[PDB]
């Protein structure tokens, strides 16, 4: 159950942050669940592989292409190559993410998310896990910092015998 | 080809392509010239032809910063005093020149 949260400016409001989390259980090729956030409310979504093979082919493009592509907007690992911008109407309850290059837009992707009626719970699992992955990866670096200082005080010793052998 | 069937045909071409003509011709500009100016450098083009009836369907893909890019050229039999004044007074033109 690989998740991923990300920041995006809604181009509806371009100084709030609106938050993203996405998670898939095996890969983002069989499907993936969607939240969006703002602080308030949640909206929830889900994506079957019968939808990104629907729109794979309307498309008419390979689908690799289209997972890698999809992949650079929503997770978000874009790099200079070029920009996004996602689209989604409070009262429609419909999300769309297009990529923007010389004033030419290409409607990537469209989803129909929903409201949940609780906020609440889906914002405090989020900081959740998120001190989860905190902690973990403080534990991770400070356990490796002792490997490190145990690496170099070795390579200090064996560094030493080598002179000396070479020495005698 | 004026700019009042561009949109429609590259609306009807490219379903997700929201473009103004202006843009859209000058990437189809970008993506002939090369390959017209110089044989098949680039190679990123692709090209197909169909004949059916009198007419003529070039079909043209490329890859727009990595997303596709299709165009489909419709061409009729070029009425007499186009091919005339483009090709047969030249030639006499170069031929003359030559002999002198």
């Amino acid at each position: 159950m690989e998740r991923k949260i990300s920041r995006i400016h809604l181009v509806s409001e371009p100084s709030i942050t609106h938050f993203l989390q996405v998670s898939w259980e095996k890969t983002l090729e069989s499907g993936f669940v969607i939240t969006l956030t703002d602080g308030h409310s949640a909206w929830t979504g889900t994506v079957s592989e019968s939808e990104i093979s629907q729109e794979a082919d309307d498309m008419a493009m390979e689908k690799g292409k289209y997972v890698g592509e999809l992949r650079k907007a929503l997770l978000s690992g874009a790099g200079p190559a070029d920009v996004y911008t996602f689209n989604f109407s409070k009262e429609s309850c419909y999300f769309f993410f297009e990529k923007n290059l010389k004033d030419v837009s290409f409607r990537l992707g469209s989803f129909n998310l929903e409201k949940v009626e609780n906020p609440a719970e889906v914002i405090r699992e989020l900081i959740c896990y998120c001190l989860d992955t905190i902690a973990e990866n403080q534990a991770k670096n400070e356990h490796l910092q002792k490997e490190n200082e145990r690496l170099l005080r070795d390579w200090n010793d064996v560094q030493g015998r080598f002179e000396k052998c070479v020495s005698a | 080809v004026d700019t009042s069937v561009v949109s429609q045909r590259a609306k009807e071409l490219n379903k997700r392509l929201t473009a103004p003509p202006a843009a859209f011709l000058c990437h189809l500009d970008n993506l002939l010239r090369p390959l017209l100016k110089d044989a098949a450098h680039p190679s990123e083009a692709t090209f197909s032809c169909d004949c059916v009836a009198d007419a003529l369907i070039l079909r043209v893909r490329s890859e727009l910063s990595g997303l596709p890019f299709y165009w489909n050229f419709h061409c009729m039999l070029a009425s007499p005093s186009l091919v005339s004044q483009h090709l047969i007074r030249p030639l006499m033109g170069m031929s003359l020149a030559l002999q002198c």
